RNA sequence: AUGAGGUGGCAAGAAAUGGGCUACAUUUUCUACCCCAGAAAACUACGAUAGCCCUUAUGAAACUUAAGGGUCGAAGGUGGAUUUAGC
């Protein structure tokens, strides 16, 4: 059976196809992308079976339309900086103490 | 005047819920449960059901292996601890003839061992508390004298004898 | 009769040599352990070796090309390339089996991303 | 040193939680011994190896069950 | 979806608490990677999100 | 009782559908506790038995039973100064060290 | 089912050292100060000596976690030179590349 | 008795040829300094990563290993044939 990119309209809603971080699926991306060092008198490898395209941490789930749609939805969670504190001069006047603490984001079970 | 804004509180999954509400369903794709590779995409309702059942059977095989040999899956490496990824224990730990053993076996829903321990406690002459008898009758009545997986009520079954044997019967038992 | 009478396909990964790993090939396993300041690199390496051995032993003759092991947070994504020789029902059975077994062995939400190809995708002949 | 510097040092040491009572280099080894976890209690020492009992027995159990080649 | 669309969507419940909020003067996010293209894409994403 | 528990588990099924997309799987894993909760807090799930700073820094309230001005006072002062500078031990383990020293000195 | 008897001894050594670490540390701290009487320091010297030989932290060797090679082990990966090269040359070690 | 113990002894000597190893001093050494200074100078000269003693570090353990101080102030007196390197 054929890949489902054949049914995809040219004016579709791409964020719905890749809602979250997923690996590269050549049957789901309607792009004729090629990757590989082209052979002597040849071409870069096609996408189907291409391990190089599957090793990329692609940003298909984060497109400008997707990012803008997400950030229009996430506005409900934000607050407003106190307008009085216009610059560092007033930040060091009204709130003299400064506490620095750091968080670390690695990848692993712990 | 520094007017500090009021902090907004949200549930731990609120952001994911908003991002999910951003996106609609994909019209060109089978459900998310299946693989988006063409060869593994189901083609028919029967095929989709068969694939789902095969996946669930594999899951159950893995679970059976995990629960059969916890010694290989006990090592914890994830912080914070994940209870839902540790083995489950079905075997009673208390071996002495005592009411606590009966309570544990009722908790584990082991009908046969539960009734056997009740018989042993009676033979020892130990007075089984009314609450534990009520729990035992709850188990027997819900499961109809069979181990957890309709059953037709059989006269003079375990539940019935236990009911007859109780010194005092309250509303809950009836 | 007498002496003077008498007198291999490779995939893109196989074709290229170890001195191209950051030039033409990439890294099959991708994680933060080896970055400066990060810890637990050895634990990740051991996990990777077990993952590769297990996946190759649970999918015998099915894996067309090497695995790609990705890590985001505590997620563990096994992007594998397999063939269309085995039945899809067995593939689903093994997918569920491996996902659950690795999730319970490593205590993390493992996930598996089979990609079937009709046959080995040859790049050269060496 | 001085009277003033000795007293201010011995007071700043009391505020920040350092050794108040005067001591020598050899005796300061106790502070270090109890400030850092001993080498045998570090996780890179007592967990240096993979188990190799679970890893090897599990493969055997998987093969006996016919789920691993 | 051309016709079959969600009629309503359950927006998450964000509550305005009674306690006062924290104020951050500065927030520096240092990202480390083995690839420059990946960090360029991540920088584009993060900058666009901050602007939006 | 068992009846109410099983009835609730039956109520669980009436809205038990397969996952519809990736966000749904992430949400389910977060509720199950498998996924980390963001933004990452490296001290998530660890409260140090609810101790405050003053149980870690001031360990001289456990030296009341030792000699107050001899050389044992000096030694235990060094021990407590070392123990007050451990971020790797809990208050209970520090107290265990101190009490082992107490017992040893009492024996000798 | 460890790699080697040599590794099994180290695993036995590493087990004992962890169990006896607290006892060794406290007893050691008695002898590493010019505060306590020499009478006590000598008593500890006999007591630390009597602790089992395999409990000591010095008798542990950093063997390869896969081949039990005594030497050539990079501590950051706990792997011998030969195993590191095999994995690093196949691109199975993230970030590792041949230098130019 | 290819198993387990015990009692004594066993801790060698000299050339050679093969090759990884310090200085021999005045364009030197010490001090100040970081390049306009003061001294000492071939027998109170230079030099030892040579020997001996003692302290410190690490460790259960230091003649064992390393570092520092003291003691010492040896050969060395510039070494041919050959011969080692280099852009
Ligand atoms: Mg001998």
């Amino acid at each position: 059976l054929p890949p489902r990119t054949e049914k995809m309209a040219v004016d579709q809603d791409w964020p719905s196809v890749y809602p979250v971080a997923a690996p590269f699926k050549p049957s789901a991306v309607p792009l004729p992308v090629r990757m590989g060092y082209p052979v002597k008198k040849g071409v870069p490898m096609a996408k189907e079976g291409n391990l190089e395209l599957l090793k990329i941490p692609n940003f298909l789930h984060l497109t400008p339309v997707a990012i803008k749609k997400h950030c229009e939805a996430l506005k409900d969670f934000c607050t407003e900086w106190p307008a009085a504190l216009d610059s560092d001069e007033k930040c060091e006047k009204h709130f003299p103490i400064e506490i620095d603490s750091t968080d670390y984001v690695s990848s692993g079970p712990s | 005047e520094v007017v500090i804004p009021k902090k907004k509180t949200w549930d731990k999954v609120a952001v994911l819920q908003a991002l999910a509400s951003t996106v609609n369903r994909d019209t060109t794709a089978v459900p998310y449960v299946f693989q988006d590779d063409p060869y593994l995409m189901p083609a028919s309702s029967l095929e989709s059901r068969s694939f789902l059942l095969a996946k669930k059977s594999g899951e159950n095989v893995a679970k059976f292996i995990i629960n059969s040999y916890p010694k290989y899956f006990q090592k914890d490496i994830a912080e914070p601890h994940i209870p839902c990824l540790m083995p489950e224990y079905f075997e009673p730990q208390i071996k002495d003839i005592s009411e606590a053993a009966l309570k544990e076996r009722i908790e584990l829903r082991k009908v046969k061992a539960s009734v056997d321990m009740f018989d042993q406690l009676l033979q020892a002459g130990t007075t089984v508390s009314l609450e534990t008898t009520n729990s035992l009758l709850d188990l027997l009545c819900y499961y109809g004298d069979q181990e957890p997986s309709g059953v037709t009520w059989r006269a003079k079954n375990n539940a019935e004898r236990i009911f007859s044997l109780m010194p005092e019967k309250n509303e809950h038992s009836y | 009769r007498e002496l003077p009478c008498a007198w291999k396909p490779v995939t893109y990964e196989e074709a290229h040599a170890p001195h191209y790993i950051a030039h033409r090939k990439g890294w099959l396993s991708l994680h933060t352990g080896n970055l400066d300041g990060e810890d637990h690199a050895a634990e990740r390496t051991v996990e990777d070796v077990f993952l590769r051995k297990f996946m190759w032993g649970t999918f015998p003759g099915c894996l067309a090309d090497q695995l790609v092991l990705k890590r985001r947070g505590n997620q563990l994504e096994i992007c594998a390339v397999v063939l269309r020789q085995l039945s899809p029902h067995k593939y689903y059975f093994l997918v569920g089996y491996s996902e659950t077994l690795l999730s319970y062995f490593y205590k993390c939400p493992v996930r598996l991303h089979l990609q079937t190809v009709p046959s080995k995708v040859v790049y050269k002949y060496l | 040193l001085s009277e003033y510097a000795f007293r201010m040092s011995r007071l700043s040491a009391r505020l920040f939680g350092e050794v108040t009572r005067p001591t020598n280099s050899k005796s300061m080894k106790v502070v270090k011994l109890f400030s850092e976890l001993p080498l045998a209690k570090k996780k890179e020492t007592y967990d240096w190896y993979p188990n190799h009992h679970t890893y090897a027995e599990l493969m055997q159990t998987l093969r006996f069950l016919g789920l691993y080649r | 979806l051309h016709v079959d669309v969600p009629k309503d969507l359950t927006k998450p419940v964000v509550t305005i608490s009674d306690e006062p909020d924290i104020l951050y003067k500065r927030l520096s996010v240092l990202v480390k990677g083995h690839d420059k293209a990946v960090l360029d894409s991540y920088e584009y994403f993060a900058v666009l999100a901050a602007k939006e | 009782s068992l009846w109410d528990v099983e009835f609730a588990k039956q109520l669980a099924t009436v809205n038990e559908q397969p996952l519809q997309n990736g966000f749904e799987e992430l949400i389910q894993w977060t509720k199950e506790g498998k996924l980390w909760e963001f933004p990452i807090n490296n001290e998530a799930g660890f409260d140090d038995d609810g101790s405050e700073f003053h149980e870690h820094i001031f360990l001289e309230k456990h030296l009341e039973s030792f000699p107050k001005q001899g050389p044992i006072r000096h030694f235990m002062e060094l021990v407590t100064c070392g123990l007050s500078k451990n971020p790797y031990l809990s208050v209970k383990q520090k107290v265990e060290h101190i009490e082992w020293f107490r017992n040893y000195f009492n024996e000798k | 089912h460890y790699v080697d008897w040599r590794m099994w001894r180290d695993v036995k050594r590493r087990k004992m050292a962890y169990e006896y670490a607290d006892e060794r540390l406290r007893i050691n701290s008695l002898r590493k100060n010019t505060i306590l009487p020499k009478i006590l320091q000598d008593v500890a010297d006999e007591e630390i000596a009597a602790l089992p030989r395999d409990s000591c932290p010095v008798r542990i060797r950093n063997r390869c976690v896969m081949t039990s090679r005594p030497r050539g082990v990079k501590r950051r990966w706990r792997l011998s030179r030969i195993v590191f090269r095999h994995l690093a040359d196949h691109g199975q070690l993230s970030g590792i590349q041949r230098a130019t």
